[PDB]
């Protein structure tokens, strides 16, 4: 699904950035299509499709920290998801991540996720690899 | 214009369309505390200290965003809005360390003006800040969030009439907080050394790097002798921290004490302003009977050459390969005077004063280096300069006046009025005017362009058979705006571009002492430095012109030899080149 | 399906609307039947629209956009009409931009909903092959074109002034009004909002008349309202009740009462706008003008319906940490005043809360509901100024008893072993982290409250379940 920098750099932003209106507009709806074949947003790239854009990067750079609708660069390579919602609170997962702190490495938060609910809460908790 | 009923506290007042209750209310002698508003720049409302009651509302509403209607009486003294107020202010008192003996500003921070005057009595709400950290790497400006309060006004600044637009805010809750792009420091994201960024922040997070220290060391030690140096301008700033009336000239004043601060030697930015201006015209004179690159553009500022040798590198071949004045002074003084007094170069110091803070960035530059040693090692800012002489806190107002010394501190009106908006121009046609053609003027005829205020436009005849036009801009706008047209080069015709970093000179330069928004609404400030300026200009007694100086050609025709000579062309003409880009 | 919409009466109002009555009697219709905003503005409806007609614009040009977005959680009431019936939504702003003059609108959808996002594409794609959006509709002079808006549902956006800055790309920035988003909203010139349910009863008003809305209900709001419940409920499902409804027949012979033969203690409306609704006040009507007087609003339409099992603490800061990432954190009040609240409760909920503090609450509940900027702000003590008017006493069951009956408040509880049926296995022990459970076989295990976490690990470790939160 991600087809890694270049090829999608190029084609995605001299395919659907060229267009009228939407002053910054459509631009979110291509930073969705980022986060649909990425799973994050580029940094130093920003600048590139800013440049692009002959705008600068502090009103872009502001959507991105202002909503919540999308993810960042943290991936080392893969992601445990530990399910705690308020069921799975009821279960309650907490040793497990005092093992995982003893073996694996640092606590919640940190590279060596965070999910809501997504479904079949009858086995809680859930582990997401 | 159209013309709208109100009533304020029971009195009529017709006001034409625009007008909000805060301005009527200041033209009505009534007094609104804001920390939210600035003049025609930052209208948001965010801090929400202006509230004001108005009758039939459901809830209150902020004084400087609500426009008038047709009569609405409102009422300003309710228990209502002093307990809400109250509540607001116990609020945002929060967050910003009450350790106020160590903040930077201290008495004349707004926030404790409010704080004793609301009456605020105890600090129910003790709590967490947001995440610290201090960016102290930058060599200019230094920011710290412990005391920020968010109020948005930077950010504003530096992206509407500055046209630079590096800040921004993140986050959300406590994460909200104000920040460049990607977390990195403000030395190598494209920041300009505005210096409007610190004048407008209403809570002193922004801050200069206090380098007082050194300072302290250079003047300890016997074996290093010291010259110090005073702008043009600083002059007409000093009092404004001495509480003194407008425009009152404190010149042989703090000569005297600066003198009894036993500092060897005291020199002025005049004469080597006068220099440049001879040099400046004898470029003029080579390019133009050359044929050379059209328009040749000076280097008074450091600021917008840093924008543009930052952002539009393809603009390099026009510049002018001369320095500031201050670099050329600095020069001089570590060559002809040490020749001359055989002083050894490496034990001499020399501390200069000028308001534009982004001269503490090309103390950082090394290309500006005489024989490998760098022209000035040293220099501090007016409110550096403030700070020092209140620890020294001698009794300022009772000093006599004294002079400046010889050679170097003699004195001209047109480089009085070098430190206005546009005198450099000026004294350039003044000179190249009575080189060629033999013509004496004063003043110039100024057509404005309409709709923009700060481009100047003008054609003098400097001689019969050669027009020149002249393009003055000053703020941040009206050079990016002069920079596009120049890109698709409609502007071939003229010859002078005088481009100026900060807006309304450096009269309105970053290191001037502190003034409240308050006392902004009545009277520009910029235009009682004008007048205490053109006063000091008018009364100069012996000279109004550059070139006419003895002094000057003597230096000259004994170690100088002429302009554009090949020594000089290695000395005082250096070549500037492209930086990088990380925006 | 466009022609299972059209067998329906379908489009039928733009047909009679376009060809026999001006745009000025169809201002005068509504005014007639009633309506006022559903969306929790509580203003009349078609008295803004004399506004927006009359109002001056400097290029001729007026804006009518449509608000789709859900704010409350678990507030399913706009997407069901969504994926129902799309049709009679978009004919609803061809009448609406009828009246007052309008050329092209946008419609505001959330980008996480795959099930209407998809749907209504078709719905606008075979609407413009008839001929219905666009040009010479119905073969009048009139024009009128849309363009489809994919947002993504911001919680803080839900505010008037948020949707005219969400399509200008900037963040989601709430400014002070007046000058009005009708008066002077995109681009200067000015628009109209409303909801989509507003447009549901546009081709019913027109088409039955207006007399029969306001036939039904009381006096003060005319017409009818629709809720999603939700909470213990024995049933879960969608309702359509007029105005005239009480809570005790809503909740019982309506709503299915209370599952498992539990009580009824509050019931909680309008989400996080709103707050809980007593035993006491179960007989009373619902309205705009009687919910306020009895500290709450009609927010999205949600539910929320509560038994014994639950602490009222707990559900108090449930609704208001949802709220407290969702601020924009402009005003000083909603962005460092939110977190205030929840120091206090947090050294309550874990017993460190100490005497005097029940006032404390009150000077904080003033300030954030008279100086908020946005409306989230005012609102956010809407549930803690009804719990402290009607439920102040057992507080002091935490304060002073440190105690919770619920028994969900977790850090100041106990564990109690039931001698009787314990057998005394001791499979807790083993398992307890705190090494705080001790005992013998054949025997039930005592425990040492000083030394548990209250982790709660031991009471399904007991296969008997004998243990008690004491
Ligand atoms: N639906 C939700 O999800 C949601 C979320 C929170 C709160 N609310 C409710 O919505 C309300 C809206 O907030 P508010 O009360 O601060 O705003 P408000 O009074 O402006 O009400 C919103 C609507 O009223 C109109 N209006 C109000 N006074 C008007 C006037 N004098 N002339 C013309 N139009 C006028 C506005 O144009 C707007 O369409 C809140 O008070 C709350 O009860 C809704
Ligand atoms: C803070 C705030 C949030 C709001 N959120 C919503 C929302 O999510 N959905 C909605 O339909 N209306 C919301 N409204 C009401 C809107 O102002 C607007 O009234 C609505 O789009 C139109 O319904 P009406 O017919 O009552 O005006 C909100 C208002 C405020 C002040
Ligand atoms: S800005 Fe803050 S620390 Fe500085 S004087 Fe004002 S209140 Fe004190
Ligand atoms: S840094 Fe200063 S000017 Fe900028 S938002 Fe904070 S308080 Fe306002
Ligand atoms: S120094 Fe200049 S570029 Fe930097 S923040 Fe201040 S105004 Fe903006
Ligand atoms: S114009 Fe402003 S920024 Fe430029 S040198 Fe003068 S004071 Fe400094
Ligand atoms: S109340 Fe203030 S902080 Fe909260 S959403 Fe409104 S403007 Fe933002
Ligand atoms: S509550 Fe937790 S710590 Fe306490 S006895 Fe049970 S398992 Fe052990
Ligand atoms: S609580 Fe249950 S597991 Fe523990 S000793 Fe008693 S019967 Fe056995
Ligand atoms: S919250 Fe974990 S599966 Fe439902
Ligand atoms: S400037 Fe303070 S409330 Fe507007
Ligand atoms: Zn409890």
């Amino acid at each position: 699904m991600a087809e890694l920098i270049p090829v999608e750099n190029l084609d995605v932003v001299k395919a659907i950035v060229a267009e009228h209106r939407e002053v910054p507009g459509c631009l979110m709806q291509i930073l969705q299509e980022t986060q649909l074949k990425y799973g994050y947003l580029p940094l130093e790239l920003q600048g590139t499709i800013a440049d692009e854009l002959g705008i600068p990067l502090t009103e872009v750079y502001g959507v991105a920290t202002f909503y919540s609708q999308f993810t960042l660069k943290p991936k080392g390579k893969y992601k445990i998801g530990i399910c705690l919602g308020t069921a799975c609170y009821v279960r309650g997962s907490q040793a497990i991540i005092d093992k995982v702190n003893s073996v694996l490495g640092t606590q919640v938060g940190d590279t060596t996720d965070a999910t809501r609910c997504v479904g079949a809460c009858g086995l809680a908790p859930v582990m997401m690899i | 214009m159209k013309e709208i009923t109100f009533k304020i506290n029971g009195q009529e007042m017709i006001v034409p369309e625009g007008t909000t209750i805060l301005e009527a209310a200041r033209m009505n002698n009534i007094d609104i505390p804001t920390l939210c508003y600035l003049k025609d720049i930052n209208e948001i409302g965010a801090c929400r200290m202006c509230l004001v009651e108005i009758a039939g509302a459901r809830a209150l509403q902020a004084a400087c965003v609500y426009p008038v209607a047709n009569g609405i009486e409102v009422l300003t003294n309710s228990p209502k809005v002093r307990e809400a107020r109250r509540v607001n202010l116990e609020l945002i008192l929060s967050n910003h360390n009450r350790e106020c003996t160590t903040c930077i500003r201290s008495e004349n921070c707004e926030l404790q003006t409010l704080a004793t005057d609301l009456g605020v009595s105890d600090i129910p709400f003790e709590g967490e800040k947001s995440g610290k950290l201090i960016d102290d790497l930058s060599t200019s400006v230094v920011r710290d969030e412990s005391k920020c309060i968010l109020c948005k006004r930077c950010v504003s600044v530096c992206r509407d009439v500055q046209s630079v637009a590096v800040l921004g805010t993140v986050g959300r809750g406590f994460t909200s907080q104000v920040q460049p792009v990607f977390n990195k420091s403000l030395a190598d994201v494209g920041c300009i050394n505005c210096g409007q960024c610190i004048i407008n922040c209403p809570v002193g997070a922004l801050k200069e790097k206090s380098d007082i220290q050194r300072v302290w060391d250079a003047i300890a030690d016997p074996s290093k002798t010291v010259i110090v140096q005073t702008a043009p301008a600083v002059r007409a700033a000093l009092g404004e921290e001495f509480g003194y009336p407008m425009g009152t000239s404190v010149t042989g004043k703090m000569a005297a004490a600066l003198r009894r601060l036993g500092f060897d030697k005291v020199f002025d930015t005049d004469f080597g302003a006068d220099v440049c201006i001879m040099e400046e015209g004898t470029e003029l004179i080579g390019r133009v009977t050359n044929g050379g690159v059209l328009p040749m553009i000076t280097s008074c500022s450091p600021g917008w050459i840093k924008f543009i040798e930052t952002y539009y590198p393809e603009a390099i071949p026009h510049l002018s390969s001369c320095k500031s004045p201050q670099n050329i002074t600095g020069a001089l003084l570590k060559n002809h005077y040490a020749q001359t007094n055989n002083i050894d170069p490496k034990d001499m110091v020399v501390v200069s004063i000028m308001p534009c803070t982004a001269k503490k960035y090309e103390v950082q530059r090394e290309e500006l280096c005489t024989d490998g040693n760098a022209d000035v090692d040293i220099s501090i800012t007016t409110r550096e300069l403030a700070r020092m002489i209140k620890e020294a806190r001698i009794l300022f107002n009772k000093l006599p006046d004294e002079d400046f010394d010889d050679y170097y501190g003699e004195s001209t009106g047109a480089a009085v009025i070098f430190g206005a908006t546009g005198g450099v121009m000026e004294a350039a046609v003044r000179t190249v005017a009575d080189v060629l053609n033999k013509k004496d003027i004063q003043e110039i005829d100024y057509q404005i362009v309409r709709g923009v205020d700060g481009i100047k436009k003008a054609s003098v005849e400097v001689t019969p058979d050669l027009t020149v036009n002249l393009v003055v801009a000053h703020g941040g706008a009206n050079i990016r705006e002069v920079m596009e047209q120049l890109k698709a080069g409609e502007l071939a015709d003229t010859h002078f571009i005088e481009l100026m970093a900060c807006p309304g000179g450096c009269v309105n330069g970053g290191g001037q002492p502190i003034v409240s928004a308050k006392d902004k609404m009545d009277i520009d400030i910029r235009t009682e430095r004008a007048k205490a300026l053109y006063d000091e200009d008018a009364n100069v007694l012996t000279y109004r012109k550059s070139h006419q100086n003895p002094s000057v050609i003597r230096l000259y025709e004994e170690y100088l030899e002429e302009p554009n000579s090949p020594k000089a062309h290695h000395i005082l003409h250096t070549k500037y080149s492209a930086k990088p880009k990380l925006v | 399906n466009i022609d299972e919409y059209i067998g329906f009466d379908g489009y039928l109002a733009l047909e009679k609307v376009l060809l026999t009555m001006s745009p000025v009697d169809v201002i005068n219709e509504v005014k007639a039947s009633g309506l006022r905003g559903r969306g929790g503005g509580g203003f009349p409806t078609g008295l803004k629209w004399q506004f927006a007609h009359d109002a001056v614009s400097e290029d001729g040009i007026k804006y009518v956009a449509c608000n789709a977005d859900e704010g409350d959680p678990g507030a399913f009431m706009d997407r069901s009409v969504l994926e129902g019936d799309p049709h009679a939504v978009i004919e609803a702003m061809a009448i609406a931009g009828y009246a007052v003059g309008a050329s092209k609108g946008y419609v505001y959808v959330r980008a996480e909903y795959p099930i209407a996002v998809n749907r209504l594409q078709i719905a606008i794609d075979q609407a413009k092959e008839y001929g219905i959006l666009g040009e010479n509709i119905f073969e009048t002079d009139f024009s009128f074109d849309l363009e489809i808006r994919l947002g993504a549902g911001a919680f803080v956006c839900g505010e008037e002034t948020a949707l005219m800055n969400s399509i200008e790309g900037k963040r989601g920035e709430p400014r002070p009004r007046p000058p009005f988003p009708a008066n002077k909203g995109l681009f200067g010139k000015p628009t109209v909002l409303n909801n989509v349910e507003t447009y549901a009863n546009i081709p019913k008003i027109i088409l039955n008349g207006a007399e029969w809305f306001a036939s039904v209900g009381t006096e003060k709001s005319k017409g009818t309202k629709v809720f999603a419940l939700g909470g213990k409920i024995n049933n879960t499902g969608l309702l359509e009740i007029p105005m005239g409804t009480t809570l005790r027949e809503i909740i019982y012979e309506i709503g299915g009462g209370i599952p498992n033969g539990k009580a009824f203690k509050a019931a909680q409306t309008g989400g996080p706008s709103g707050g809980c609704l007593p035993e006491s006040l179960l007989d009373t009507e619902i309205d705009y003008d009687n919910l306020i007087a009895a500290g709450s609003m009609m927010g999205s339409g949600g539910l929320i319906v509560m038994d014994e099992d639950n602490c009222m603490v707990d559900v108090a800061r449930f609704f208001l940490d949802f709220t407290q990432d969702e601020s924009c954190g402009k005003c000083p009040p909603c962005r460092i005043g939110t977190k205030r609240m929840l120091e206090i409760l947090e050294r309550i909920c874990d017993g460190k809360g100490v005497e005097g503090d029940i006032e404390r609450l009150e000077e904080l509940a003033v300030g954030i509901k008279s100086s908020a900027l946005c409306g989230l702000g005012q609102t956010a003590p809407n549930p803690v100024l009804s719990t402290i008017r009607f439920f102040r006493d057992e507080y002091e069951a935490h304060i002073r008893d440190k105690k919770c009956p619920a028994g969900v408040c977790k850090h100041l509880l106990d564990f109690k072993i039931n001698a009787d049926t314990c057998k005394g296995c001791g499979i807790c022990a083993k398992k307890c982290p705190a090494d705080a459970i001790s005992g013998e076989k054949k025997k039930p295990y005592n425990i040492d409250t000083s030394k548990c976490i209250k982790c709660g690990a031991c009471i399904e470790a007991c296969p008997f379940g004998s243990i008690s939160k004491a």
